[PDB]
């Protein structure tokens, strides 16, 4: 939160009060807080946009050499801490199996949306999603790309 | 399904005769279905299916065995059959013409484990045909 | 005598912006200053930089001038705001090196021990390299060659600075250099990291090559020691692939069973429960 | 099904339903011989109290029963044959050629040449009554039949065994799972898209 | 005590009575040395008692030397035969000083654990990032020193 | 001058090398696991040496060729397996 | 009564000891959550809604 405003005198009150001029630009995001709204500040004059001097050969600098992985996406990690993982990963998939499973009776010939809204269990179908199975699924193939790439590099 | 339970049973024993007699009495059906031709093909690759089985069974089973035991009573012919069975690739029994040698299995190779995953990695190729049904089913009006 | 040096992503773009401000008129190329921070577990640490406008003649690299008391009076400002911020290093930019270094770190070591050189890259960004770091050592060049300067390069590593995390995702909110979107995010992962090991190992080869020739000076008493053992260790050896032919492939069809299997049945059970709400609606529509 | 909810020693009466208490026993015998064959059945069955003094009850009851716990074949399958001879007498009879003797051999002889390698045909044929020649050709059936993973050297007539590791038999039965359920799917896939 | 004491050397106690067993007859003073071997029944119990200390010894610096040796030889090397050294290799495994395992009918020992895939993929993993952790440092070295170098 | 190409240190490739007997064999491999020559596992049914060195020496600058093209050859592998890996991966990348 | 790890070879007079990998109980799992998860769902909601 970077919030810039502007004392004023007793005079912008009196006169034509907002010193806000005339222009579409200090609206668009304007959202002073409650205390800053009870306070003269904030309300007193305006408040300030803020804008940040994203120039080139800062910016590119900035993106290129901070946030810095460059030679790191080569790691093998087959089995670190992969194979408890698994079997953390199938015991997960497990309880999903029982609440795939208790869906698949609960499965009410009501138009099971009536059911569904008045007995939410986040479920497999419903929030443990196939997204988290697709991450699962995509942590072994990377562990299994990386592990091939590097076989076939190491001749 | 009776006279094919049957044939079945005939088939795992590996007898002629009880087999040939049902088919002289209830073999008009398979006639009217059109197997008879394949029927008589089965009749006398009988043999043929259970030499299978019994190297399924066996690890080195001797050619005499074989051949008592499908009624064949020849050594050549034996021999001849595990030839004809090996160079069809649907059993892996050899010939060594000492006494019949057969290799056994071995130990889980490279693509042992890996050829399920081959052979069944389809399934979200299943999963795409399934989405793109829904995209051209899912018609709001 | 630090063990290595650990730069933060909190210094490097206001060196960088140091150079843009104080080059307008300073077109020597060479900004020369002090990085300060710290240092407590053989692990230095920049937080604060500072530039000086700096002039150069390349008659011997014996020509400069700096402000001193300028510097001492920022260093002293920043210890009273700071207490724990110190000078750990002084930086200059052109990253070919001159010969004024020497006089430099002996005139700066005042202020910290173990001088140490940083090179900041303004305008290369040639892979990802921000800046360099380099230790001042001439305690005999080896057991039996001659004597030389020799500034070797400590082990560098971008930090991760706290409450930091918040302005950079504000400031660049259009990259997202995170692990969303995964499955093509560690593809790029993949990419990158082919690109740069390409790279280098293509460097090393032609370093490799330009040491056959002969026409640089062969610094070989540090090469071969640290590439012999790279190039026998024994990765290429398959038989331990044989002993762990199921090294992980029972887990790549246990997930071909239980994550395409699985995304293949949730996608049909979507599908069939939509075509049935399609077929009842266009039953019973009228 | 039947022994999961059969060993449950809470009669209605004290002799009565099933003809008697005995004879709800010889059913639960029946049951557990053919339900498993000796994992910690001995803190099962065995531990049962009411089990063993019942068993003092019918000698020879308690004599196949521990002949198979001991796993000593030479009285086990005369005793196993009385066990069939008496299931004929049953109008429980229903496994006449499946599941009176043939399965809980075939558990016998699994227990047995597991741990077992190449365990000669003529030996084990004293080891487990006579006849060796009725022994190989048993052994042949049951291989047949699919259960007893071996194989048999008649060359040499030896039993070369091939008991999967934990992980190569677990793996058979996930592909085999993975048939059955890819059999599945393509069946839902037909029900969709008609 | 040099010789003896490191170095994994093989200590064949029937060089050593010559090479290093002067104490016994004739030293500077050899008082202890009589006091310990050069006497008749406790001397020849203590001689023993060296005898089966070096052939433990040398069963232990074997053992992170030699992965497979074959029976003669190793029989060989302990100055016993084969059932003596397999005896003696028994008294080490239920002492659990070493990993041994042995086949009795083909008479061959091995050393190593089995490998679980686990950590062989992980040595390997790590392998690996030694080798990048290598390039890079090779980069930074090689092209700084081409930087001085190129300095002309 | 072998990278595990040749990880199969045999006797007669020892007596080879060394033009020295076998019993002498075993002393100078633990000499050598000692200093730090060879620390790779010793056989004595086959016996086979496993090769790690971690004491590197002058390598003959002037024979620096089978180094430069053993990384060569390190380069266009990877190279190679990086443009199929991405011929496999047009459909993603493209 | 899986007490020891080994299979007797009696063809060649002797016990082959072997150290039994007990991590793999992975496969037993997999194979839990195969049954559970596609049996009890596949059968009932696709044989409930046999037209579709």
């Amino acid at each position: 939160v970077i919030d810039a405003f502007r004392l004023i005198n007793a005079n912008m009150m009196v006169l034509g009060h907002e010193p806000r001029q005339t222009t579409s630009n200090l609206g668009h995001l304007n959202k002073p807080s409650i205390q800053a709204l009870i306070h003269g500040l904030n309300r007193h004059y305006y408040s300030i946009t803020i804008n940040y001097r994203k120039n080139e050969l800062e910016q590119k600098m900035l993106l290129n050499l901070h946030k810095k992985s460059w030679m790191e996406g080569l790691t093998l990690q087959d089995y670190s801490e992969h194979c408890k993982h698994n079997e953390s990963v199938v015991k997960e998939m497990l309880e999903l199996a029982k609440n795939y499973n208790k869906a698949v009776e609960e499965e009410d010939k009501m138009t099971p949306e009536q059911l569904a809204i008045k007995n939410v269990g986040k479920q497999d179908p419903k929030r443990h999603l196939e997204e988290h199975v697709d991450v699962l699924m995509t942590s072994n193939i990377v562990q299994c790309l990386a592990a091939m790439l590097d076989t076939v590099v190491f001749k | 399904l009776m006279p094919y339970f049957l044939l079945t049973q005939a088939v795992r024993t590996g007898n002629l005769a009880k087999f040939n007699q049902v088919l002289d009495q209830f073999g008009e059906k398979f006639q009217a279905d059109g197997t008879y031709t394949l029927i008589i093909r089965l009749r006398h690759n009988v043999i043929k299916t259970g030499v299978r089985m019994i190297s399924l069974s066996y690890s080195r089973i001797s050619l005499a065995d074989i051949a008592q035991k499908l009624q064949l009573d020849s050594p050549e012919d034996a021999e001849f059959i595990v030839a004809k069975a090996i160079r069809d690739g649907v059993i892996e029994a050899s010939i060594n013409h000492e006494k019949g040698y057969v290799q056994s299995k071995e130990m889980i190779d490279i693509y042992s484990t890996r050829e399920p995953q081959l052979a069944f990695h389809q399934r979200i190729s299943f999963c795409l045909d399934i989405h793109n049904m829904s995209v051209k089913a899912m018609r709001f009006p | 005598a630090v063990q290595k040096v650990v730069v933060h992503p909190l210094v490097l773009l206001s060196v960088v912006d140091h150079f843009n401000r104080i080059g307008k008129v300073g077109n020597q190329k060479r900004v020369v200053g002090v990085l300060l921070g710290s240092w407590q577990k053989k692990v230095l640490d920049v937080s604060n930089s500072f530039a000086v406008p700096f002039d150069e003649d390349d008659k011997d690299d014996s020509v400069w001038f700096l402000d001193h008391d300028y510097l001492e009076n920022m260093y002293g400002m920043f210890k009273k705001v700071n207490a724990r911020e110190r000078i750990v290093g002084w930086y200059h930019t052109g990253p070919k090196l001159h010969k004024n270094d020497i006089a430099i770190n002996e005139l700066m070591k005042r202020y910290c021990p173990n001088s140490v050189l940083v090179i900041i890259d303004v305008k290369p960004k040639d892979l990802g390299l921000p800046t360099e770091a380099y230790i001042s050592v001439e305690e005999v060049h080896d057991d039996g060659t001659p004597t030389s300067k020799t500034f070797e390069h400590v082990t560098s590593e971008i930090g991760a600075e706290e409450a930091e995390e918040v302005g950079v995702e504000h400031l660049l909110r259009d990259i997202k250099d995170t692990t969303v979107g995964t499955l093509s995010q560690r593809i790029t992962n993949q990419v990158h990291g082919l690109k740069g090991l390409n790279s280098k190992l293509l460097d090393i080869r032609s370093y490799l090559e330009k040491v056959a020739t002969g026409k640089l000076p062969i610094n070989h008493q540090i090469i071969y020691q640290l590439q012999d053992v790279f190039n026998l260790l024994p990765d290429v050896s398959l038989q331990e692939f044989v002993k762990a032919f199921y090294l992980k492939t029972n887990d790549q069809m246990v997930v071909v069973y239980l994550a395409s299997l699985i995304r293949s049945v949730v996608a049909l059970h979507n599908l069939i429960n939509n075509k049935i709400a399609n077929r009842d609606a266009e039953k019973k529509e009228g | 099904q039947a022994a999961e909810l059969f060993l449950d020693t809470v009669s209605t009466f004290t002799s009565y339903e099933l003809m008697d208490y005995k004879t709800f026993v010889t059913y639960t015998v029946y049951v557990s011989m053919i339900a498993l064959e000796r994992p910690d059945l001995r803190e099962k069955v065995i531990k049962g109290a009411e089990i063993l003094e019942v068993l003092h009850s019918l000698p020879a009851v308690r004599q196949y029963l521990f002949s198979l716990y001991e796993c000593r074949y030479s009285v086990f399958f005369q005793s196993l044959a009385v066990v069939e001879q008496e299931m004929k007498k049953d109008w429980l009879f229903a496994p006449h050629y499946r599941y009176y003797v043939r399965e809980m051999r075939i558990h016998a002889y699994s227990q047995l040449l597991e741990s077992y390698r190449s365990l000669t045909l003529g030996y084990m044929a004293e080891a487990f009554g006579v006849g060796v020649e009725f022994i190989d050709q048993e052994l042949s059936r049951f291989i047949a039949a699919g259960r007893l993973h071996c194989k048999i050297d008649k060359v040499n007539e030896i039993v070369e065994t091939n008991r999967p590791d934990s992980k190569n038999w677990q793996y058979q039965e996930t592909i085999k799972k993975g048939d059955l359920l890819l059999n599945r799917v393509q069946k839902l896939s037909r029900v969709i898209n008609m | 005590l040099l010789k003896l004491f490191t170095t994994m050397e093989l200590m064949r106690w029937s060089t050593l009575v010559e090479d290093y067993g002067m104490e016994l007859r004739k030293g500077s003073l050899e008082s202890p040395a009589t006091d310990v071997f050069g006497s008749t029944e406790e001397g020849e119990k203590r001689w023993k008692d060296l005898k089966n200390r070096v052939v433990e010894h040398n069963i232990r610096i074997m053992a992170k030397y030699y992965t497979r040796i074959t029976m003669k030889r190793m029989a060989q090397l302990l100055d016993l035969s084969v059932d003596e050294s397999e005896a003696f290799l028994s008294n080490l495994v239920v002492n659990k000083t070493i990993f041994a395992k042995v086949d009795r009918l083909a008479g061959i020992i091995n050393f190593q654990r089995p490998k679980d895939p686990n950590n062989l993929l992980n040595d390997w993993s790590q392998k690996l990032n030694s080798l990048m952790s290598l390039v890079n440092k090779t980069t930074h070295l090689i092209a700084k020193e081409e930087m001085i170098h190129n300095l002309q | 001058t072998r990278p595990a190409n040749h990880r199969q240190l045999t006797f007669e490739e020892i007596a080879k090398s060394a033009k020295i007997t076998v019993n002498e064999v075993e002393l100078l491999v633990m000499k050598a696991l000692s200093v730090g020559l060879v620390k790779g596992s010793i056989d004595e049914v086959d016996k086979r040496v496993h090769m790690t060195w971690v004491q590197p020496r002058v390598l003959d600058l002037q024979q620096i060729k089978g180094m430069k093209d053993r990384l060569e050859f390190w380069c266009t592998d990877v190279k190679s397996m990086e443009m199929l890996v991405e011929h496999q991966a047009h459909d993603i990348l493209t | 009564d899986k007490k020891f790890h080994g299979i007797l070879d009696q063809g060649e007079g002797v016990l082959i000891i072997f150290d039994e990998p007990p991590v793999d109980k992975t496969y037993e799992a997999a194979l839990e959550t195969i049954q559970n998860m596609s049996k009890v769902v596949d059968s009932l909601y696709n044989k409930a809604k046999k037209l579709t």
